[PDB]
RNA sequence: CCGAGCGCGGGAACAACCGAGACCGCCAGCUAAGGCCCCCAAGUCUGGGCUAAGUGGUAAAGGAUGUGGCGCCGCGAAGACAGCCUCACUGGUCGAGUGGCGCCGCGCCGAAAAUGA
RNA sequence: GGGGAGGUUUGGCACCUCGAUGUCGGCUCGUCGCAUCCUGGGGCUGAAGAAGGUCCCAAGGGUUGGGCUGUUCGCCCAUUAA
RNA sequence: CGGAAGGGAUAACCGCUGAAAGCAUCUAAGCGGGAAGCCCGCCCCAAGAUGAGGCCUCCCACGGCGUCAAGCCGGUAAGGAC
């Protein structure tokens, strides 16, 4: 009968941003984010690591992208779909756009966003000095 | 960005010369500033203004220290006026030189629940011709199948009035230090003995 | 190439002399060799896209030179009845039609003179300053392509 | 083939399209189609090209010094192609390439819709 | 003569609905599209100017009151930036 | 009394510098200007922004149980409700 992990500590890591292709880097996040690299795996758990990251600022994108490329919010009311382009993201706040790259990709599930907020970015550098900031790439 | 709390009075036209003129009395009252927001340690700059004298019966409230820390006269109500940065003491209609123009906001009157006719003065049915039990409603409020629902806003019967409401770009006609009151173009929402807060416009 | 104070830099060449200072954007994939006394540019593969930066480049650094040393300078010529020319101190002001005389400053670096109502000595060490300034006058009132009146550079009018 | 296989895998979802005919059980193995960056199992695999349009992510006649590949035909160090009013051409001079056509791959324009993408 | 776009018209097909999906016009409330009527910015003009013509960009807002007819539409009166 | 003024980024379009291509070219690198439109600006809602934010001031021990940990039960405090 298949193993079952018990109460383990959470892994806390630091990713180093700026240079990063943004998609890219959004794709491991997002597996660090559940287990899915721990070999006690467990898909019903919620065991990723905390990932921090910072100098989200500086994340790199191929092609014309900032310019094109836009980000669309609904709201409710009629006309009420806003466009907002990649370039005007940055602009302000710019952690948005690595993050809308990482939700998209964890499990829509109630789990999905247990993990979602295990990850913290950061305009960088510097954040929580907590405990742990173990350099990542 | 000037500013002061005050009570709408009531209004009374006067003279200009030979003209007219409606105008609308505020009790400016004098405000003791109680404290000042800063990005220090606020994030933003704001002056926290206090008025009306209040007795010490309902002051029991840990106001006293608030009070004191700043040492006032215990106010009866206290807004801040944004961006407004004065002089660590008191505000008075001084601040209003006859000609100014100045922001007004108040509460609007309460409606209560009103009609879709008063609400968003519609036009509603016909008093005769036909009908006759939907005189003042809204008649249609959608299409059919698609999109099958009703848009989200849709002006209908509701609460009316009672609100936060600001009229703009009043002329300050006059000011009377004597009796801290403060003469503008009457057009200033709430009720009389209504509060509000005067302060100066946008336009150039 | 004489005269010439180039430096390059990580991105960038820099340029410098009697007249003053200017950094060329140049393309870091290009070879801005910088010989004892005539500067050159060498470029990477024969590929399209390189050929283009090249020539480019080739003639921005040029630019550059030939500017903090001899400079560059545009030449306005005003034309029709009430129109005039006339400085004031630094800024040109001028009237040209509009019911309001038109004073237009110049940008930092920018240096114009007035030998007459009727010409305009814009001058400065960056080519595209000067290029640019020189239109942006010349629109305050473009050519009447009626007649004969309007800002002008040194080339035949329209009518 | 569905009907009677709206039982299973793929095609986002979809009777008849691709794989395949479910007697039951298994916390075993191998493959099919389709896939192997994350959502989601499996290479961000190796070697070589093409594309710069989000093309790919789904339209035509037709149009264009987009971009690579191929071929033939005209001028030229007897100095050629541009601009030095010039094209031709000699002294000029960068001087060694240049002009015309045709075939292929990928792209560009042609390309306007009604609740929010 | 040739190629398309749209899904407002006129049609074709008979797939849902016949143990029921109420049909025209008006009123009320609108919202969306842009292939734009007006206002805004532009290119060209057979653009002197004033005014037009044509194409391009551009929904933000606006887009009147009546006579006849059930009419939609249309015609007409008086206006309009329309 | 309101539509704004103003700042920013732009569409068509107008340019600067400028090759590929000794010329030329607004463009391929790069830069300027440019709309009642876009983002701000104005007014309003707004921390169930479960990402539940901030600041000023006020109150503060345990009284018996739970041997562990999360809790339970009487009187209170600031203060709140009837
Ligand atoms: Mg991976
Ligand atoms: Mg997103
Ligand atoms: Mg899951
Ligand atoms: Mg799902
Ligand atoms: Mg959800
Ligand atoms: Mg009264
Ligand atoms: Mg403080
Ligand atoms: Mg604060
Ligand atoms: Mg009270
Ligand atoms: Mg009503
Ligand atoms: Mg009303
Ligand atoms: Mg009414
Ligand atoms: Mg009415
Ligand atoms: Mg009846
Ligand atoms: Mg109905
Ligand atoms: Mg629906
Ligand atoms: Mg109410
Ligand atoms: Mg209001
Ligand atoms: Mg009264
Ligand atoms: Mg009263
Ligand atoms: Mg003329
Ligand atoms: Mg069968
Ligand atoms: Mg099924
Ligand atoms: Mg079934
Ligand atoms: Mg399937
Ligand atoms: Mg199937
Ligand atoms: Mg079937
Ligand atoms: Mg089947
Ligand atoms: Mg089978
Ligand atoms: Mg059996
Ligand atoms: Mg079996
Ligand atoms: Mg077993
Ligand atoms: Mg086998
Ligand atoms: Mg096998
Ligand atoms: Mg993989
Ligand atoms: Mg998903
Ligand atoms: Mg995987
Ligand atoms: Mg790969
Ligand atoms: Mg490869
Ligand atoms: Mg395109
Ligand atoms: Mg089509
Ligand atoms: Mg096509
Ligand atoms: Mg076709
Ligand atoms: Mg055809
Ligand atoms: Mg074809
Ligand atoms: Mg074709
Ligand atoms: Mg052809
Ligand atoms: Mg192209
Ligand atoms: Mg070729
Ligand atoms: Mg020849
Ligand atoms: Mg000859
Ligand atoms: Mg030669
Ligand atoms: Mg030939
Ligand atoms: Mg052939
Ligand atoms: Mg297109
Ligand atoms: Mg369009
Ligand atoms: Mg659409
Ligand atoms: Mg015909
Ligand atoms: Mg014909
Ligand atoms: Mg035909
Ligand atoms: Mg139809
Ligand atoms: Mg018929
Ligand atoms: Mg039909
Ligand atoms: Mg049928
Ligand atoms: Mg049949
Ligand atoms: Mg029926
Ligand atoms: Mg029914
Ligand atoms: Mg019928
Ligand atoms: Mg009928
Ligand atoms: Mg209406
Ligand atoms: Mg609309
Ligand atoms: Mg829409
Ligand atoms: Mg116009
Ligand atoms: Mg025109
Ligand atoms: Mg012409
Ligand atoms: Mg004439
Ligand atoms: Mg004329
Ligand atoms: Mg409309
Ligand atoms: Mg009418
Ligand atoms: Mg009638
Ligand atoms: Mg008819
Ligand atoms: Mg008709
Ligand atoms: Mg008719
Ligand atoms: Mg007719
Ligand atoms: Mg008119
Ligand atoms: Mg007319
Ligand atoms: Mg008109
Ligand atoms: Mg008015
Ligand atoms: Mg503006
Ligand atoms: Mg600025
Ligand atoms: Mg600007
Ligand atoms: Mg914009
Ligand atoms: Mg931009
Ligand atoms: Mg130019
Ligand atoms: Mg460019
Ligand atoms: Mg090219
Ligand atoms: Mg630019
Ligand atoms: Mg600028
Ligand atoms: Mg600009
Ligand atoms: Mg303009
Ligand atoms: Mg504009
Ligand atoms: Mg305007
Ligand atoms: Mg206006
Ligand atoms: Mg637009
Ligand atoms: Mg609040
Ligand atoms: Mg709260
Ligand atoms: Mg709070
Ligand atoms: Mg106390
Ligand atoms: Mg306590
Ligand atoms: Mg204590
Ligand atoms: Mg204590
Ligand atoms: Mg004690
Ligand atoms: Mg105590
Ligand atoms: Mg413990
Ligand atoms: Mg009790
Ligand atoms: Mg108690
Ligand atoms: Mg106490
Ligand atoms: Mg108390
Ligand atoms: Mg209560
Ligand atoms: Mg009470």
């Amino acid at each position: 009968k298949t193993y079952v992990p018990k109460q383990v500590e959470p892994r806390w890591v630091l990713i180093d941003a700026e240079g990063k292709t943004l998609g890219r880097l959004a794709t491991k996040i997002a597996t660090l984010l559940r287990g899915k690299h721990r070999p006690d795996w467990t898909p019903n758990v919620a065991m990723g690591d905390f990932v921090v990251v910072v100098n989200a600022d500086k994340i790199r994108v191929t092609g014309k992208k900032l310019e094109q490329k836009i980000y669309t919010r609904y709201s409710g009311y009629p006309g009420g779909l806003k466009k907002i382009p990649l370039e005007k993201m940055l602009a302000t706040h710019p952690e948005r756009v690595l993050e809308h790259a990482v939700k998209g990709m964890l499990p829509k599930g109630p789990l999905g966003r247990r993990l979602f907020k295990r990850l913290k970015v950061y305009a960088g550098p510097d954040h929580p000095h907590q405990a742990q900031r173990p350099e990542k790439l | 960005m000037k500013g002061i709390l005050g009570v709408k009075v009531g209004m009374t036209r006067i003279f200009r010369d030979d003209r007219a003129v409606p105008v609308t009395v505020i009790l400016a009252g004098p405000c003791p500033v109680v404290q000042r927001r800063t990005p220090e340690k606020d994030g933003y700059t704001a002056v926290q203004l206090g008025f009306l004298p209040q007795n010490p019966k309902r002051v029991n409230r840990p106001l006293k220290g608030h009070f004191a820390k700043a040492g006032v006269e215990p106010v009866r109500i206290l807004r801040e006026i944004r961006d407004f940065n004065p002089e660590g003491d008191t505000v008075t209609v001084e601040i209003f030189k006859p000609g100014e123009r100045v922001d007004v906001t108040g509460t609007s009157k309460g409606r209560g629940f009103a009609g879709v006719m008063k609400r968003w003065n519609f036009a509603g049915g016909p008093d005769s011709h036909g009908a006759h039990k939907i005189h003042r409603h809204p008649g249609s409020i959608g299409n059919r199948k698609t999109p099958g629902r009703v848009y989200k806003g849709k002006k209908m019967a509701g609460h009316y009035g009672a609100e936060r409401v600001t009229v703009m770009n009043l002329e300050v006609v006059d000011v009377i230090p004597e009796e801290n009151l403060l003469l503008v173009k009457g057009a200033v929402p709430g009720p009389n003995g209504g509060l509000v807060i005067v302060r100066e416009t946008k336009k150039a | 190439p004489k005269g010439v104070s180039v430096e390059v830099a990580p991105g960038r060449v820099k340029v410098k002399g009697p007249k003053g200072e200017l950094e060329v954007p140049v393309s870091p994939e290009m070879r801005v060799v910088v010989e004892e006394g005539v500067v050159r540019v060498e470029r990477p593969s024969d590929e399209r896209r390189h050929k283009s930066l090249h020539g480019l480049t080739r003639t921005l650094i040029a630019n550059a030179v030939k500017g903090v040393s001899e400079g560059y300078s545009k030449e306005l010529l005003i034309k029709g009845i009430g129109y005039r020319a006339r400085l004031v101190g630094r800024a040109l002001e001028l009237t040209v039609g509009f019911s309001h005389p038109v004073v237009v400053e110049p940008p930092e670096g920018i240096t114009f003179e007035v030998p007459e109502p009727t010409r305009v000595r814009v001058s400065g060490i960056d080519k595209q300053k000067v290029g640019q300034v020189a239109a942006n006058i010349r629109a305050i009132r473009k050519p009447s392509a009626y007649h004969e009146k309007g800002i002008y550079y040194a080339g035949e009018p329209v009518r």
